[PDB]
């Protein structure tokens, strides 16, 4: 019998462009008719059709863009029901709109201010594909209270994105954490924020950084802990005075000092030597154990006075951790799923306990023998396990075999893994595991199609469909056949820029279970790519670097990026960096914006397809009455 | 000015420099706030060390 | 002396605020783009971002680019936020040398300000002369005395002998009345029609402020405050549809 | 014109609770516009007095 089926995006966004799949299991000249419209009742929005080809197979390479609507409007979250029909047969689903219709990235000149001066802002509307819309915005100045000083509402029409506002700050104003709120016009719940200081400051004239000579702190220390001092003038030169360093331990929602720990130091050419003994830490605190200490982090404020005494220069470098191991374990990109009898595969994420990724350290298995691994300079390891093939649960933790280190210095950690809920007890399961590599574009990733069948009915899967989600989008679709004796085969993928910051690798194929009846097997694997820019903008300097650059001096800038952009520059001093380097704007931060509105959190592999479809956000429905669940909310629970 | 419901909880400030009695009107339908206060300098001056 | 020499006065914590286009013809995806820009009078290292927004591929910062702006021999003015009127203040003014081997003997000078309460004086101003050794930090403390309110200037100069470098530097501070800045609440009403009002229309009337103990020679600001209190009130989400299962 | 004295300054130096930096040793009368004292604890009973 001929089988169809839909392939659409968890969730959809207004005036945006959405990609749904079709497949014929039906050879021959079909058209399919695809209609959108609201929910509840019935009231059209948008109506798309497209004729199949038997020659490729029936792919569905077929998009619609969804009205910008006006009566979509408070009370509760709102569906769009999606309609299928190709020619004889009816196939609908509900789905989820997003008032995210984009991401507004407000940008100001500095962090801190002082009272009479201007705050300067540039607000960036994209789109959930980083590209520049025209929308209406209304922004909010709310004051370190909490209530809102004055509110605007613009409009981004033939504008590229960028709506450059500014505001003034009045010479009779209260000092504190001011804010900036902006939101798209039709999403009142899309406040998007920044928050800068004002203050009443002056420039500091140097940048004093506190550094250990062992980042971390070990409690069974018989020398203690040596921090050393480098103070140095924003422009890249050598002090020379004194420098006061105090201690402290950062506990629950506190700070309590040591003043016997209360050091003064020559600073000697921009370098320092403090060291901390254990004697006057544990006489800080009144615990017998110093075992107690784990669990706390101490900070350390330092201040540096010129031998002219003009500068005032107090810089804390907190969060020093005490930890019995300096190596701490990760399950974050890793899933928590088995596959028996296939070999299971762990995204292995070990760094410094404060996030900063470690460097050729193996892993170690308490009963696994003879296998380590190194670590890269993103920080993952690799590892593969077999897996009993029953239903028996696996719980395992990660342990290192790093020399020069004591065996007890090894950190662990109980994971919890759950089997996959095969129908029918089939023992088919899919791995698109990929070789963990550094990913960048213009390169060539050789993505392999882990298989594990039957020989009963091995045979009878002659193409497998594979579907690239990136931002939440079908980013592409392709097809590979699959000849009977074959267990693995390679996709020489070209990865390009359009893949940045990861994506998504479903695959998904037909099945018949034992006896004439319909199934899917499919999963999808984690991808993560080197997190540059999708483009390519680098500013420098026209000059051959000949001699330093002088005030009052004339440099011909050279930036080189897209054709068709808008290039938006800012100068800014490295003292506001001095005083205030948080909430500052870095690529970075966009593609964790990006990956925390992403439409998945959890790697993929859940219980049941339905389960890894919403784990790779997917809806999936077909004639046969399968159907998964839905999601009201925006982020992911926990 | 006028208050509405959407655009309500807005830091709506008059400024003044003379020192004179005020007269304002609060007509419509609903409630309000009003708040005046003068920011000034006072000859409390004491020893600052 | 430092009548023909100009001085450092723009000191912007945030310039180039700009915007460009890059419209010349791709090269293989890159656009080469000369531009002349003037570097600001102040001597420190500039943080120069840029963000592109395009039409085909997306938006992108770049690596923030570090411009070192430096001298051999300069001098930073370093001053207080705020100053409080007919009080004496003492400031810093040091003078920084990073030539390698060369002693330096050095005219300093700052120019009187009207407003201000120093040893300048339109006849009498400072001359002094200082020494510096190659590879070190010098500092000038002086004295001065605020009297009138507002935003001043403050003028330093400073010239090198047997070499023609120069620097000058001029800086903005503010000028505080003394006393306690204090804030005496007039007055808190609330705005109520057909409630405190008379049929629809109401006048409030609001008395002068105190101001007793005010400074004299300083001038006040009244601030009147008007908000909007919500009154969201009952009628929220009704039965759930639990209940309505079995119709 | 004035510029403090270095025996003194080294006196103080040797005694508790008084600290001058070594740079400020090896900066003669030529040049001694600026000094700076840090002191260990100061005195609230009565008066700690430095000539
Ligand atoms: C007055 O200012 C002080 C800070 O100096 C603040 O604590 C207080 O809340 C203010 N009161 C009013 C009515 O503005």
């Amino acid at each position: 019998s001929p089988m169809y089926s839909i392939i659409t995006p968890n969730i959809l966004r207004l005036e945006s462009e959405e990609t749904m799949v079709l497949e014929a299991h039906a050879q021959g000249d079909v058209p399919v008719t695809v209609t959108v419209h609201d929910f509840p009742g019935k009231k059209v929005l948008s109506s798309e059709k497209t004729v199949l080809t038997p020659a490729t197979n029936h792919m569905g390479n077929v998009t619609f863009t969804i009205p910008a609507n006006r009566e979509f409007k408070k009370g509760r979250n709102k569906f769009v029901t999606v309609q299928a029909t190709f020619g004889t047969q009816v196939v609908e689903k509900v789905v989820l709109v997003s008032l995210q219709s984009g991401y507004l990235f407000i940008q100001t000149d500095k962090t801190i201010y002082t009272p009479g001066s201007t705050v300067l802002y540039r607000i960036f509307t994209v789109n959930h594909k980083l590209l520049p819309v025209g929308r209406t915005v209304m922004v909010n100045i709310e004051n370190p209270e909490g209530i809102p000083v004055k509110q605007d509402s613009l409009s981004s029409q033939n504008q590229l994105g960028v709506l450059p506002l500014s505001w003034d700050i009045p010479e009779l104003v209260n000092m504190g954490q001011w804010k900036i709120r902006a939101y798209y016009e039709n999403s009142p719940q899309q406040v998007f924020s920044t928050e800068f200081e004002v203050k009443e400051y002056v420039l500091p004239s140097f940048e004093v950084i506190v550094e250990p000579t062992e980042k971390f702190y070990y409690i069974y220390n018989e020398k203690g802990l040596e921090v050393t001092i480098t103070a140095r003038f924003l422009y890249g030169k050598k002090v020379e005075g004194t420098a006061f360093v105090i201690f402290g331990i950062q506990d629950g929602e506190q700070r309590i000092s040591l003043p016997e720990s209360l050091k003064r130091i020559p600073i000697e050419d921009g370098s320092g030597e403090v060291v901390l003994s254990r004697k006057v830490l544990l006489d800080g605190v009144q615990n017998p154990r110093a075992e107690d200490l784990v669990g706390k982090s101490l900070y350390v404020s330092a201040t540096v006075i010129l031998h002219s005494g003009s500068d005032m220069v107090q810089a804390e470098r907190s969060g020093i951790p005490i930890v019995t191991s300096p190596y701490q374990i990760h399950f974050t990109k890793t899933p928590k799923y088995f596959k028996p009898g296939m070999p299971f595969d762990l995204m292995v994420f070990v760094t410094n306990p404060d996030g900063s990724p470690a460097y050729r350290v193996p892993v170690a298995v308490q009963g696994e023998d003879t296998v380590q691994s190194l670590t890269q300079g993103d920080g993952v390891a690799k590892l593969s396990i077999n897996t009993h093939p029953s239903q028996k649960p696996l719980s395992i933790t990660v342990r290192t075999k790093k020399q020069e280190l004591s065996e007890a210095e090894q950190a662990t950690r109980t994971m919890q893994a759950l089997p996959y809920s095969t129908v029918g007890n089939s023992n088919n399961y899919l791995h698109l595991s990929v070789l963990r590599t550094e990913l960048r574009p213009g390169e060539t990733l050789n993505v392999n199609f882990l298989l594990r069948m039957d020989r009963a009915h091995e045979a009878k899967i002659r193409y497998y469909t594979y579907l690239i989600m990136n931002k939440g989008r079908l980013l592409k679709a392709g097809r590979q056949v699959r000849e009977p004796g074959q267990d693995l085969v390679v996709l020489p993928l070209s990865i390009t820029t359009d893949f940045i910051p990861s994506f998504r690798l479903v695959a998904y194929y037909t099945l018949i279970g034992a006896s004439g009846q319909r199934e899917v097997v499919a999963d999808s694997v984690w991808v993560d790519v080197k997190d540059s820019c999708v483009g390519s903008l680098v500013v420098k300097s026209g000059q051959s670097e000949d001699r330093q650059p002088v005030p009052g001096q004339q440099m011909t800038l050279k930036i080189e990026g897209d054709h068709g952009a808008r290039v938006v520059l800012v100068a800014v001093d490295k003292g506001v960096f001095v005083l205030n380097k948080k909430n500052k704007l870095t690529q970075s931060k966009i593609w964790d914006v990006v990956e925390k509105a992403d439409i998945g959190c959890t790697p993929g592999s859940g219980k049941d397809y339905a389960g890894v479809f919403s784990d790779a956000g997917l809806t999936f429905t077909s004639s046969s009455g399968q159907q998964t669940a839905q999601r009201a909310e925006l982020q992911c629970p926990q | 000015h006028r208050i509405h419901w959407e655009s309500a909880s807005l830091l709506r400030s008059e400024e003044t420099k003379e020192n004179e009695g005020f007269t304002v009107t609060a007509e419509g339908k609903g409630q309000g706030t009003l708040s005046v206060v003068t920011m000034y300098h006072a000859k409390a001056k004491d020893q600052t060390c | 002396a430092e009548e023909n020499i100009v001085s450092r006065s723009e000191f912007p914590e945030s310039w180039l605020w700009n915007v460009e286009d890059l419209k010349e013809p791709p090269k293989n995806g890159i656009s080469t783009k000369l531009m002349n820009i003037f570097l600001k009078d102040s001597i420190t290292t500039w943080e120069i971002l840029a963000v592109s927004m395009s039409d085909k591929k997306g938006i992108c910062v770049a690596d923030p680019f570090e411009v070192t702006v430096m001298q051999d021999f300069f001098i930073d003015l370093r001053l207080p936020y705020s100053v409080v009127r007919n009080e004496q203040v003492e400031i810093r003014a040091v003078l920084y040398n990073y030539r390698q081997n060369q002693e330096l003997k050095v005219r300093v000078e700052l120019l009187h300000n009207p407003a201000f309460c120093s040893l300048a004086t339109t006849k009498r101003r400072h001359q002094q002369t200082v020494t510096i050794p190659p590879k070190s930090s010098l500092s000038v403390p002086y004295v001065i005395v605020p009297l009138k309110t507002g935003l001043q200037e403050v003028e330093v100069k400073a010239a090198v002998y047997h070499h023609f470098i120069s620097d000058g530097v001029r800086k903005s501070l503010k000028v505080v009345p003394e006393g306690i800045r204090m804030n005496k609440t007039v007055a808190v009403r609330t705005l109520d029609p057909e409630r405190l009002g008379r049929e629809g229309v109401q006048k409030e009337d609001i008395p002068p402020a105190d101001l007793s103990d005010q400074v004299p020679d300083t001038e006040s600001e009244t601030r009147i405050l008007l908000q909007g209190t919500p009154v969201a009130q009952m009628t929220e989400d009704a039965v759930d549809a639990e209940r309505l299962k079995h119709l | 014109g004035f510029a403090p004295d270095t025996d003194d300054l080294k006196q103080l130096a040797n005694g508790v609770d008084r600290y001058i930096s070594k740079y400020e040793l090896d900066k003669a009368f030529s040049d001694r516009n600026t000094l700076i004292i840090y002191l260990d604890k100061v005195s609230h009973s009565e008066d700690d007095c430095l000539a």
